[PDB]
């Protein structure tokens, strides 16, 4: 329980990493591992996370605006680069 | 200058004077962003490919105007180390290499029973400091930093 | 929203894939990029995963009982795979594209 | 007779009949857990190494007691095909590999305008079966389907 201080640009980049954690739990559910506490947790978290982006990309032009499905791609290579330590997975994730 | 790219898209400017470094380029990102230089990860761009401590930036694939990667390694497993007080007793403390000298020290007085400011501790014959982080003097498990008593 | 029939074994798997997920919060928290609210639900989960390890390690014999740490390494294991969609060295040794 | 593990670590039977084609494991593992022939992803265990189709698999080290790695993906992601009615026009339909060819035959059906049990969808000679997904078929962007009346 050690906050770490951030800028602006932690909220945009939050919003895409967890679209990237949600895409992970789906397809961790196709393997039919996901027990029923964890689908719950699934299903809400794609809730919430529909309700930031929606709130979000208003607040934001629409050449700048992304998808739920869009910001999935970009959290996916996010995630890989964190779990591979690699910008290669990777450069799209900025780094 | 330097241009650091962090996860996320996060820039921001370094400058490297007068030869280039990158045992330098690492001390410079921690007085700007404060992140250790243990911790620190660096990778050309857009190769990916990460630099080499030894290598200068310039005989490197790196250069003016050029994008750095950094990505930040936490390291911060907890493990065990032993500090060794005068009489040679020694005793196992639970760190963390993010936690600093600093931190140790009070872990090291309330179970000696001796006060912060009346010693300090040398790892590998060279002294500990307070403000840095453990992991910048590379312990390991069960590695003996010793407790030298000031007068 | 559709369901999905999980099975026994499903606890066990949650436990560790959730423990990979902690695992890229908390690496993502390092790079300044979790927002305050974000790093709340990291700490949350933590918490919850913790107590929920200590519940299932009990029920199960001593050679099979994984700590948070360990349980970790499995969890990104997992991740990996799923990252590319691909067992296929996604886990084992190294293959990143 | 061969051991399917999937994601979780669980594990089933299934025993090759003859051929012991990759097709014929995958139509296996469709009748007894219910996963789609183009939703699965198979490999060695434990090199990790994907299944090869057009090889035996007592040729890729697969004999009786040996162990396959089954990753599930769904195969969800929104594409567009072309349905061509009795008249010959084409009109363009949106689906998903994973929805049923009794649903997209519904769209066709609203479309359209006509019932769907007075007509049938061909894909490449082969009929549509109504309780198949559409992944069944190998459909991919644009590929025509076509629209056959019945008396």
């Amino acid at each position: 329980t050690t906050q770490i201080e951030v800028g602006p640009g932690a909220t945009n980049a939050t919003i895409n990493f967890e679209a990237g954690i949600l895409e992970c739990y789906e397809r961790f559910s196709w393997q039919r591992a996901l027990d029923y506490p964890g689908q719950d947790r699934l299903h809400r978290l794609k809730r919430k996370l529909e309700s930031r982006i929606k709130t979000h990309n208003k607040s934001e032009p629409e050449n700048k605006r992304m998808s739920l499905e869009e910001r999935k791609a970009i959290g996916v290579k996010m995630m890989k680069v964190l779990l591979f330590m690699d910008p290669s997975a990777g450069i799209e994730g900025f780094e | 200058d330097l241009t650091v790219k962090m996860l996320a898209g996060n820039e921001f400017q370094v400058s490297l004077s007068s030869s280039m470094s990158v045992s330098e380029l690492k001390a410079q990102i921690t007085q700007k962003i404060g992140v250790h230089a243990f911790q620190q990860r660096l990778a050309v761009h857009p190769s990916g490919v990460a630099l080499q401590d030894r290598v200068p930036l310039a005989s490197q694939g790196l250069g003016p105007g050029s994008t750095v990667l950094l990505v930040v390694d936490k390291c911060d497993e907890p493990l065990s180390i032993l500090v060794r007080n005068n009489k040679g007793r020694s005793s196992t403390y639970e760190v963390r290499l993010t936690q600093t000298v600093a931190h140790l020290k009070q872990q090291v007085s309330g179970l000696e029973g001796v006060q912060d400011d009346l010693f300090w501790l040398t790892f590998e014959g060279k002294p500990l400091e307070d403000q840095l982080p453990l992991g910048e003097y590379g312990l390991k498990p069960l590695s003996t930093v010793f407790m030298n008593l000031r007068l």
